[PDB]
DNA sequence: CCACTGGCCACTGGAGAATCCCGGTGCCGAGGCCGCTCAATTGGTCGTAGACAGCTCTAGCACCGCTTAAACGCACGTACGCGCTGTCCCCCGCGTTTTAACCGCCAAGGGGATTACTCCCTAGTCTCCAGGCACGTGTCACATATATACATCCTGTGCATGTAAGT
DNA sequence: ACTTACATGCACAGGATGTATATATGTGACACGTGCCTGGAGACTAGGGAGTAATCCCCTTGGCGGTTAAAACGCGGGGGACAGCGCGTACGTGCGTTTAAGCGGTGCTAGAGCTGTCTACGACCAATTGAGCGGCCTCGGCACCGGGATTCTCCAGTGGCCAGTGG
């Protein structure tokens, strides 16, 4: 079980504060490492990672959609 | 609800269909007078033979359909399964002409 | 007083008219004299030749389980051999076809 | 007795026909006047050979050894139609 | 009454009954195999004729006969048909 | 002693100087010349023979010639050829 | 006693050799006879053919500044031709080289 | 800081350079020694004329390098600038080779 | 007197060189070996033509005009060496 | 905080459909016989083409000694394949309407095909001579080298611009 | 919501380099004169392939009715083409080093090539026939048709799984 995938994003994008946003690669990358079973869950990441957009916790830097870049928000 | 195939599933039918059959897949007459407009355009009043016709037609065919496997390697090596006219074009070029 | 004449074929033992390819070489410009032993060697290869393309053929319609030799056999066994279809690589085969070919790429998943 | 336009009666399904024994899956709309225009190119240039050949027999009637001669001419041999 | 045709037909048809006594033939197949052994034999007629002005001959010979089989016909294929008519060489020698 | 070897030095040469009066050549050039006359030649030969093959044609005539002329080269050099041909027919025949 | 011997070729009016063609065509064996006028015919489309290549080449080497001519001009004559080209697309040339030409891809920008 | 250019920048001045080149690219030496070792596998004690192999050298070298540019093309129609081996199969096999 | 890795004679510049020829600007790393084995093969081919041609001139020597005849009787016609 | 609930994804079975496979059935090419004829065969001859030996000479093979040019290799960087995703639109597919292709039937005559005939040209032979070829020689177009001149390519650097922090 | 400081991008100047260009110089390869001989011209002839005329018939062309299967058109939808973003890696480029190619020189000879001989072989020609081709008849393999089995496709139903949300 484990928790949800969405606080494991977050994780994800505050593991590093490059400058810009964190590509999906190396998010994908960063929940390999840390440990997740990322190849049957590619549907729901990529459902997390945008819905987490649209609540406004996170901030798309360059991309739509799942491409480009992510950051956090403001505050 | 109508029934409908989902897309490629038939047309991989005809590629067994027509790869299994040995028929000419033209009509023949359209191509004939194809044969005789051309032909009047070199000089006047030619008469064929029907079989001297059937040889046009389906060496006519065979430059064609290895044309067309040319045109599929050349989709595939650029990842694709739709054809364009680049492909064809390149086709030619490589074939010397 | 003159000896029952037998074939030059016959004298071979082989199928093909040593006399007529002889015949067709002096007429066919190649060379004013011919060897004795050139129709011959002709005439020996070229029956060798249709007896293992023939010999696929036959295969090829018993495979396709029909007892008469059709075109589509023959092109299939002619581009089923890769030396005798690199043989005639630019000869076209009336109604052959094609071998059934799809790529793997254009199947489905 | 002139002709004008046939090269559009080389139809979209036969394309498709030759294509579907050529292989292909999926096919452009822009595919469809370049074939033709490659095809008709061939047969003028094996065309030309053959009335070449037919006026070199003194005949008004083309036949087809004229035929076979100018496909053999550009390296397309045929079988079947020889004899 | 028309002009006789000469053809391959009789000869291929008893090869093919030696190879298969079984089967049957199609008459337009019989003539793709005539135009095949006629194409054929222009070819190699061709080379051979090349040689033997390349070599300043006036007469054709089986070796140079056998250099073009081998020039066209490729490997195992060669030197099968050249074990034929070789042995085929060798006893129309003993007539 | 040598032998003699025979090509084209000369005429090729009367042609390059009445075009080009001020123009040289290299030697391995006139190679290439002779080897392109020589490859010309035995195609429009070779094509020569096989139409009097298909007429059944004992003697080489010149209308075969321009037949074939016009049959392998491609546009107005065929053109250019034949009227070239015709004038070169008409002096001889003159002659 | 006998008149002075004139050459076929000055009948013609042309360079090359119409003797020479005549034995070589005789002795190339196409045929067991040939027609007076068809060397003539051969010799004037080789003149014309000759002509059309020398004068090509020697443009191009007048382009290349150079005196006497070489195979390179020979390959830039060759392939800049489309007509020539497609006579000779099967044809290599001893130390020509190829076109200048890159693909304005391959280029930067 | 030392000079350097960019990578390209050589490779198209050299490519203008071997293109208004017509010399011979690959050392003669391990050509003949090559020549000489796959000419045994067919029969001992060979010898050789010197323009013999010269030759073959340029027959050899203007059949790689007409395989070049038809693998230029197949790796524009690609769309890449990177040739694989793949160009290489496709362009023989277009071929008939 | 025995020739046994002679294939590594085509230096790996050198067919930099020919790509260069080739107008290619960039070639990778897995190309020297196909291109060898190409190069190869064609050339068993030809020098098999070739060979088989002298010992039909009953020669152990080859000839260029030998080569000349390999070379056509594919149709890879080369000029200025006797042809 | 936890359990209820709703959205999303994968598996699966069933329905439909297209094709493979089994018989029947009439049909027309395959094949086999027969009759004719003309081309392979027999036999002999005569000239000659190439095999065979033998001399010659030349070019290729081998060896070596310097002598750089190039191959190799390493290293570092950046440009490129390429993998993923997102998006848009183009074409497979299926139904409906149309139409002309095809069969087949008949009329007609146009030209290929075949035979006869007589003759224009050309292979062949003899004689003779002249033009091309091997060879010697000389000589200037061009290769090579070196010193200027410009092109061009890359990178620092000053100015313009969008955006984060302070007010 | 305004103003100010900072990262970013972009155009230009300059320098380093590589490539063109001008001029001097040898050199050897191109060009030109020479002897010659063999191959091309002159003249005549045999004869024979071939131009031309006549015929016929058969094979091609044109036209007319029916049919239907194939083509054209429309809808639509999904899946494939393609744009972009990032990312890693793998050749591009530059410098040192090895070494191996290459050029020059020398010696060997074995085999390419020319030359005489002669003889086995192959072209040429009269006789003749039987093998092989044109035509005809029959039939059975096979194309077409009809009915059922099978196998492949697809999609709706259902189970699993995750996350939101309200009690």
């Amino acid at each position: 079980s484990g928790p949800p995938v969405s606080e494991l994003i977050t994780k994800a994008v505050a593991a590093s504060k490059e400058r810009s946003g964190v590509s999906l690669a190396a998010l994908k990358k960063a929940l390999a490492a840390a440990g997740y079973d990322v190849e049957k869950n590619n549907s729901r990441i990529k459902l997390g990672l945008k819905s987490l957009v649209s609540k406004g916790t996170l901030v798309q830097t360059k991309g739509t959609g799942a491409s480009g870049s992510f950051k956090l928000n403001k505050k | 609800k109508p029934h409908r195939y989902r897309p490629g599933t038939v047309a991989l039918r005809e590629i067994r269909r027509y790869q299994k059959s040995t028929e000419l897949l033209i009509r023949k007459l359209p191509f004939q007078r194809l044969v005789r407009e051309i032909a009047q355009d070199f000089k006047t009043d030619l008469r064929f033979q029907s079989s001297a016709v059937m040889a046009l037609q389906e060496a006519s065919e065979a430059y064609l359909v290895g044309l067309f496997e040319d045109t599929n390697l050349a989709a595939i090596h650029a990842k694709r399964v739709t054809i364009m006219p680049k492909d064809i074009q390149l086709a030619r070029r490589i074939r010397g002409e | 007083a003159r000896a029952k004449a037998k074939t030059r074929s016959s004298r071979a033992g082989l199928q093909f008219p040593v006399g007529r390819v002889h015949r067709l070489l002096r007429k066919g410009n190649y060379s004013e004299r011919v060897g004795a032993g050139a129709p011959v060697y002709l005439a020996a290869v070229l029956e060798y030749l249709t007896a293992e393309i023939l010999e696929l053929a036959g295969n090829a319609a018993r495979d396709n389980k029909k007892t008469r030799i059709i075109p589509r056999h023959l092109q299939l066994a002619i581009r089923n051999d890769e030396e005798l279809n690199k043989l005639l690589g630019r000869v076209t085969i009336a109604q052959g076809g094609v071998l059934p070919n799809i790529q793997a790429v254009l199947l489905p998943k | 007795k002139v002709l004008r336009d046939n090269i559009q009666g080389i139809t979209k399904p036969a394309i498709r026909r030759l294509a579907r024994r050529g292989g292909v899956k999926r096919i452009s709309g822009l595919i469809y006047e370049e074939t033709r225009g490659v095809l008709k190119v061939f047969l003028e240039n094996v065309i030309r050979d053959a009335v070449t050949y037919t006026e070199h027999a003194k005949r008004k009637t083309v036949t087809a050894m004229d035929v076979v001669y100018a496909l053999k001419r550009q390296g397309r041999t045929l079988y079947g139609f020889g004899g | 009454k028309r002009s006789r045709k000469e053809s391959y037909s009789v000869y291929v048809y008893k090869v093919l009954k030696q190879v298969h006594p079984d089967t049957g033939i199609s008459s337009k197949a019989m003539g793709i195999m005539n135009s095949f052994v006629n194409d054929i034999f222009e070819r190699i007629a061709g080379e051979a004729s090349r040689l033997a002005h390349y070599n300043k001959r006036s007469t054709i010979t089986s070796r140079e006969i056998q250099t073009a089989v081998r020039l066209l016909l490729p490997g195992e294929l060669a030197k099968h048909a050249v074990s034929e008519g070789t042995k085929a060489v060798t006893k129309y020698t003993s007539a």
